[PDB]
């Protein structure tokens, strides 16, 4: 919040103005999935595939 | 009938063009044929199939 002040000789606020709580908010959002996908076949597992790790 | 390494020779002379050949049994027939053979003619074996996921 930000405010503003107001000045008098003696204090008297009857006829001045007083200040609003004015609400500001700021948004966050998601964005897009990454995704990196692999496919492979068991005889290839089974006969050419070694340290997958 | 190799002429320039006859250690490994497995026939007494060179079968050449003109020669003259015979197919064994008859025409069409069909049979149950039987079997004699070495241990040390053909080998097996089986391959492991991993678990799919």
């Amino acid at each position: 919040h930000q405010f503003s002040s107001l000045r008098t000789p003696t204090g008297d606020i009857s006829g001045q103005n007083k200040n609003n709580l004015i609400s500001g908010k700021a948004t966050g959002r998601v964005g897009n999935y990454i995704t990196v996908a692999v496919e492979y076949q068991q005889l290839e597992e089974a006969i050419k595939l070694n340290q997958l790790e | 009938y190799d002429t320039t390494n006859p250690q490994y020779n497995s026939v007494s002379r060179q079968v050449e063009a003109g020669d003259a050949v015979s197919v064994v049994g008859t025409a069409s027939q069909t049979m149950k044929p039987n079997l004699f053979y070495n241990k040390f003619f053909c080998g097996l074996g089986s391959i492991p199939l991993p678990k799919l996921h």
